[PDB]
């Protein structure tokens, strides 16, 4: 068929992958590619590790083979390139079989809120506020079978806590939030601002957070970000981010001036 | 010797110690530490004598300038020692004993029960002298568990006083230098965690500095030291790298001689490697790091195509030392080591695909890795003592098998103890305080 020519890649695209490729060839590159298969659990197989970076903007692969286990109690992985060697990860497929188009799109906005909260951390640190809210990394594996792509997969490190809402340290945890909230809005030249309020709570509700389901809005409009751009923005500084708390004003975050879209 | 069994010992000694503190001072306390304290080898006793004596801030370790297996082999009479001068309430010796098992308990993974004993001791004795290698691991486990501000205060603190802490008793400058040298590395790691990765390099070529104005420098300091800054160098971007090129502090031949923070990272993997050449372990670590390295500039638009076959050989180096740091017929038992050489059978694999194409040795060596992958899960998911030998067995006849296909041939190093070629104790030489602190 014309989907299984498209799925092979060839020493060419291997080069590009393990170079580092844009999302733009990327994107076009598996465009007709369809939709897969689950994996085959309880195996080991060939991949492409893929992972994204917000800095540079690139999608870079390297080889590597991975076990696909268990479902937990989202199923065990253990491929040859983690960070942790003796940590856990837990990789996952959409239930309803999707293109690698979502599975790319997913982690580019993980990582740019990654990104984003990392900057923010940096900058807690230098204030000696204590670091709370995280975002767990994620990376795409491509299953491989001779040299053609049969699956897609998203890969994270596993985190042992509770989902939370942040409603319910020193601060609050919306706090933190919504100060991460401005601090996209701010270091992203008023282009972007990240909305999440919601995550795995860890350590008995005492320890730290990592936020999930994050909504990007943005006048730069991606894949990722959401339908909403601007007016997303306004909502937030007008309903949600109404006044500044202790951690806006430590950071040197001022208000914007807008103007209600549409 | 199970992490779970040492960790209810350690909880029993702690319950213990939150028993007596409600308690006041029997000769048959005394008698049973006697007996517990003299039922062990005279090398564990001597070892308590002297860590009582406080002659060291840290537990030496042979090739710093074994003890892991004489610990691990008298870990239940040591700990039964320990919860026996804890009745006797002689904290200085259960002290003794809990600075004689850190670092290996570490190794275990339960150094949260045993800091809660040392806890424990010190409250019923606060005078009890406790070695700065218990507090530089409460800072540690400070740092894992994201307290960066808890971490940071210990060890300035520790890094301000010269090395000062609690009841404890220096017997020279250069130990407490030796502390402040392990703080400094711990606060380039806590840096590396936020990914201030020029700051974090800094600390980590502070620490080195420190490391080499001992009188004996520390190879396992100046290992770890290099370690982490092959990782932070892999981190950069070229701006961070570009920036710790040219500054005029730090002096280090890696930095002048290469041009890409990935070249630099493997030069440093190579240093930290050649710095514990005879704990095969590390060198696996460290030169599948530097195969990584390789593997990724060769790939890379920076690599010239003239070089690129080169640097691949360099990598094919590398995962052949580390293929190398264990022989047909010789058991392995950690999960990280055997995972180790699983990564480092691909690696090679993947740099024989790189140089010659989908050839039939590299489709049987990728087969036998995929295999060896699949015993290693296995391995990684057992909870049988036997069946995880069985595993380790046959992970590793595996990992034979891919250095045959591979044709991996040892090097010979005049140091018959050596697990690094003399092409990297050759760059060690060249590698290169107060004013840094
Ligand atoms: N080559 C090497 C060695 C160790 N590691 C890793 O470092 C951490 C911590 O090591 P530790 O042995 O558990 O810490 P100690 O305080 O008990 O020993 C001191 O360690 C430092 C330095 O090597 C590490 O901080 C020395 O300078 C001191 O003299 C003491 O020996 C371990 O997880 C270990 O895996 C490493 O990566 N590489
Ligand atoms: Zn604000």
């Amino acid at each position: 068929k014309e989907i299984l020519e498209a799925r092979t890649l060839q020493p060419d695209d291997f080069e590009k992958l393990l170079a580092g490729v844009r999302h733009d060839w990327l994107f076009q590159r598996l465009e007709n590619t369809g939709v897969f298969k689950p994996s085959q659990l309880h195996r080991a197989h060939s991949a492409l590790l893929l992972k994204y970076s917000k800095k540079s903007e690139l999608w870079t692969a390297q080889e590597t083979i991975v076990y696909l286990g268990d479902y937990l109690t989202a199923f065990w992985v253990h491929h040859l390139h983690q960070e942790e060697i003796l940590g856990r990860y837990v990789g996952k497929d959409y239930k309803e079989q999707k293109g690698l188009w979502h599975h790319f799109t997913d982690v580019e906005r993980q990582m740019t809120a990654q990104h984003y909260v990392t900057e923010f951390n940096k900058r807690l640190y230098e204030q000696n506020i204590p670091t709370q809210i995280f975002y767990i990394p994620s990376t795409i594996l491509l299953i491989l079978e001779d040299k053609t792509i049969k699956g897609c997969i998203s890969v994270e490190p596993y985190i042992l806590g509770e989902f939370v809402k942040l409603s319910n340290t020193e601060y609050k945890a919306t706090e933190y939030g919504l100060a991460y909230g401005h601090f996209s809005y701010e270091f992203s030249n008023h282009r972007d601002v990240v909305v999440d309020l919601q995550g795995w709570v860890t350590g008995n509700g005492k320890g730290l957070i990592y936020l999930t389901d994050p909504q990007i809005h943005s006048v730069d409009q991606k894949v990722f970000t959401t339908n909403f751009g601007k007016r997303g923005i306004f909502y937030f500084f007008n309903n949600q981010h109404v006044e500044c708390n202790e951690i806006c004003h430590r950071l040197s975050l001022t208000r914007p001036s807008m103007e209600k879209p549409c | 010797n199970n992490q779970k069994v040492v960790a209810v010992l350690l909880q029993e000694c702690k319950q213990v110690l939150d028993q007596l503190l409600l308690e006041a001072p029997s000769e048959e306390d005394k008698s049973e530490d006697q007996r517990c304290r003299a039922l062990l080898p005279s090398e564990l006793r001597t070892l308590i004598q002297e860590a009582k004596e406080m002659k060291w801030p840290f537990v030496p370790e042979k090739w710093q300038y074994n003890l892991k297996d004489v610990i691990g082999a008298g870990l239940q009479q040591l700990l039964a020692s320990l919860r026996a001068s804890i009745l006797a309430r002689d904290c200085a010796a259960a002290a003794a004993i809990v600075f004689l098992v850190d670092r290996f308990l570490y190794g275990l993974d339960v150094s949260g029960k045993l800091l809660q004993v040392a806890k424990g001791l010190h409250k019923l004795q606060p005078a009890t002298p406790i070695a700065p290698q218990v507090v530089i691991r409460q800072a540690r486990i400070s740092v894992n568990s994201g307290k960066l501000l808890k971490a940071e205060y210990i060890l300035s603190s520790l890094i301000s006083n010269n090395g000062a802490t609690g009841t404890w008793l220096y017997r020279n400058e250069s130990d407490k230098v030796l502390v402040q040298s392990v703080c400094i590395q711990i606060r380039g790691q806590i840096l590396q965690k936020l990914g201030m990765w020029y700051e974090a390099a800094e600390l980590i070529w502070a620490s080195i500095v420190g490391y080499l104005a001992l009188p004996q420098p520390d190879k396992k300091g100046l290992s770890t030291s290099l370690g982490i800054l092959a990782d932070i160098f892999v981190s950069m971007s070229k701006n961070d790298y570009e920036k710790f090129k040219n500054n005029p502090q730090i002096n280090l031949s890696l930095l002048k001689e290469f041009d890409h923070h990935l070249l630099s990272a493997a030069e440093a993997c190579k240093l930290a490697a050649a710095f514990s050449a005879y704990t095969p372990l590390f060198v696996l670590t460290a030169v599948n790091i530097r195969g990584t390295c390789l593997l990724s500039y060769s790939s890379s638009n920076d690599c010239p195509p003239e070089l690129k076959n080169l640097h691949l050989c360099e990598a094919k180096e590398a995962f052949e030392i580390g293929l190398l740091t264990k022989r047909d017929d010789e058991p392995v038992t950690g999960k990280q080591e055997l995972h180790s050489f699983v990564k480092a059978a691909f690696g090679l694999t993947t740099v024989h695909r790189r140089l010659h194409g989908e050839t039939g040795t590299v489709h049987a060596a990728s087969q036998l890795c995929k295999e060896a992958m699949g015993k290693l899960y296995n391995f990684s998911t057992s909870s049988r003592s036997q069946d995880r030998e069985a595993l380790s067995q046959e992970v590793m006849s595996v990992i034979a098998q891919v250095k045959e296909h591979l044709q991996v041939q040892s090097f010979s190093n005049v140091d018959d103890r050596s697990y690094v070629p003399e092409s990297f104790e050759c760059r060690l030489d060249k590698l290169i305080f107060q004013k840094i602190l």
